[PDB]
């Protein structure tokens, strides 16, 4: 597998997440009772992705669960664009988040 | 004397339900592959639903030991419910303390007098209880789910006397399917129609609640809304809105044996469930006690029977004047009156 | 003269009969797996239907000594009961109360009197009570099902003298069997407590295939003559098959689903249809699983027709079909007598074939 994308390229991503953040332990995303679990995971998705790379054009929630084995897994899908072509290579093949080691951590970019 | 409701509806896979592996569940009818959400999504879906908040009477919990110990306000009464929930035996197979218990969220203030009692015996304080959960019925989640509670004997007390703990249901409902076979999406290296089936029995709902008329009337109407205004997981009206009332079941699910294969596909689902319905009724029943029914179509999106011939006793066009209609031929049933 | 009705109906994704383990039934038929459901099922359904709350005339309990002391009624009886019974060989094997007399004639006052007789509570009013339930008991469905009872040796008197109680059915149900391979399926469910702080369940889908048998002769035999109630048990039992399903997991796979396919038929032997489906119904995409199913059993019956043909005894059928929505005889054959669009008129026509007595009289009876 040889990825090669341009600058300013449209790409078609599925990329499951894994809400996790530190507090005073390791606990999962919380959001507002007046805000709705989508809208609280691509904003924290488009916290992120100034540093790995790629900007958010649109996202949705697919399936929120957990996986055992306990953590929080988020599936996530939509249209991403890519800013440089070299922070992209660097975030690929390497995770956006923690428990890696779970399969957590994965992208499957797609031409569009 | 059975309210009957078949709809036809679409869902995107954003709000579908997945098995323990994470895809969407699946079943065979006909020898094709179809797209399947279990009833009791939507049984769940319902009885939580925003327009079911009105009649929620009851809570199906474990906990008791923290239900109990929420309205006595004396901290010295614990140990008291942890050891009066034994002697009752709600404690199951090893574990302890793990079976599910279904009473009405009106009794507990009676748990927390009978557990507050110190002159009372433990043995008769636990008879108490059990009087206590053994009628605590009077809610319309009981009177449309039904409940079962069995009590463990292997740590009975010496008498314990056990009531009728076991109420009949009175909704019957199936698993909804896909008209069609599977789809998908676009592939590297969900998208659905389905359909739905109710059953409601006045009389035994009625006997459920004592005898209430008005309380059944505001179950019947909540529930058909619910059951039209509700997506089952996440977060949408119903293409197809039909309502019969039979004295025996009869179920339409046969018309789908035959895949739609394809804007049209609602279209063409319509068309062959109206053609199963006209069969049935033409070719299975006739004297007696005739059957008459309402369509209610989203802006008469769709409209049913051929377009001449008749089967329905009138057009909807709103969702809101169908529970009138519906609760109208029961008798009066004023739906601004029934809501108090 | 046998009545022999063969029906084909499809069904919701359901469980209506499972064992012990919660898996519905299947059996092996022609080296493949199919959808089973058992015959005391189908019978049961039957007895315990709508159409048929007309004619139960029989009663199947463990405990007599509650029903008498319900006839009685504001005496006390139980003890003395009891002893009776036990002095009539009811068993007491293993502890249990194992006769579960298939008395009939609900009509149980002749026992209550026998009780409630200040005379020699010995073994003649054992004797009494042993004929009572052995001779007078007949009803209209110990017509087609019949075991009245069988009395105990060792534990009973010796002094008691059973008479016959052996009925002779004049019922036949097969087992119903799909016409496909069977495909089980599991669902995954949790219990989701209500205040913060997985288990397995099975069902499949199939379209079945169901087979009766009516004696005639043994039917009039066990009711001794009333032609009318003869008829009026014909007619019932041909609507409770007709539209009554098993009351097994209904609020959860609502599968209260009608025949599509019907076939009645009147002949001296009895003929199954059984073996069209030795070959599996295999889907295509031009049409349904009903329809094929319907082509083969319409291949087989005409075969069967033409190679066992007998000049000294015409065989006549009726097929029905809602609305005629499935033909029999699809590419050229009329293999029924006659077509039919609705279930009442079949019946009434059954009805004339069998002594042309007409639908409303025999509802008197």
């Amino acid at each position: 597998y040889n990825p090669e994308f341009k600058a300013g390229q449209l790409l078609r991503f599925r990329l499951r997440v894994n809400a996790s953040v530190r507090r005073h332990k390791r606990v999962s995303l919380t959001w507002d009772a007046s805000s709705t679990p989508d809208q609280a995971l691509a904003d924290w998705l488009a916290a992120k992705s100034p540093k790995l790379g790629f900007t958010l054009q649109r996202c949705e929630l697919l399936q929120l669960g957990w996986v055992y084995g306990r953590f929080r897994a988020a599936l996530l899908e939509g249209v991403l664009e890519v800013d440089d072509p070299k922070l992209f290579l660097k975030t690929l093949s390497s995770g956006i988040g923690k428990a890696k080691s779970f399969g957590f951590g994965l992208l499957s970019v797609l031409p569009i | 004397m059975l309210i009957e409701i078949h709809m036809i509806q679409n869902h995107s896979p954003a709000n579908l339900n997945r098995d323990d592996l994470g895809a969407p569940k699946t079943c065979y009818f006909g020898g094709v592959l179809r797209s399947r959400i279990s009833s009791q999504c939507i049984k769940r879906s319902i009885r939580t639903s925003n327009d079911f908040k009105a009649l929620l009477g009851g809570v199906r919990t474990r906990r008791l030991a923290d239900l109990i110990q929420q309205e006595a306000g004396e901290t010295e009464c614990w140990k008291k419910a942890q050891e009066i929930l034994n002697k009752c035996g709600f404690k199951n197979k090893d574990d302890n303390t793990k079976m599910l218990v279904f009473m009405s969220k009106d009794k507990i203030k009676d748990l927390a007098r009978i557990v507050l009692d110190n002159s009372l015996g433990l043995t008769e304080a636990a008879q108490q209880v059990a009087n206590v959960i053994a009628q605590a019925t009077l809610a319309p989640d009981i009177a449309l789910c039904g409940r079962m509670l069995e009590p463990n004997d292997k740590d009975k007390d010496k008498k314990v006397k056990w009531s009728n703990t076991t109420v009949e249901a009175a909704l019957q409902v199936a698993h909804a399917i896909s008209t069609h076979i599977a789809r998908p999406e676009i592939d590297y290296f969900a998208s659905a129609c389905f359909y739905k089936y109710f059953s409601i029995d006045w009389e035994q709902l009625v006997k459920n609640l004592k005898g209430d008329t008005n309380l059944a009337a505001h179950t019947v109407g909540a529930f058909l809304l619910a059951a039209a205004k509700t997506n089952p997981s996440g977060k949408n009206y119903p293409d197809g809105i039909l309502v019969e009332f039979k004295n025996s079941p009869i179920s339409y699910a046969n018309a789908f044996v035959r895949p739609v294969s394809v804007s049209d596909l609602v279209e063409q689902s319509i068309g062959q469930l109206s053609n199963y319905v006209n069969d049935i009724r033409l070719g299975y029943y006739d004297e007696q006690s005739p059957v008459i029914g309402f369509w209610f179509s989203p802006n008469n999106r769709y409209p049913l029977g051929y377009k001449h011939s008749k089967l329905a006793s009138r057009n909807i066009g709103n969702l809101n004047e169908l529970v009138g209609a519906v609760l109208d031929y029961i008798g009066g049933f004023k739906w601004e009156e029934v809501q108090k």
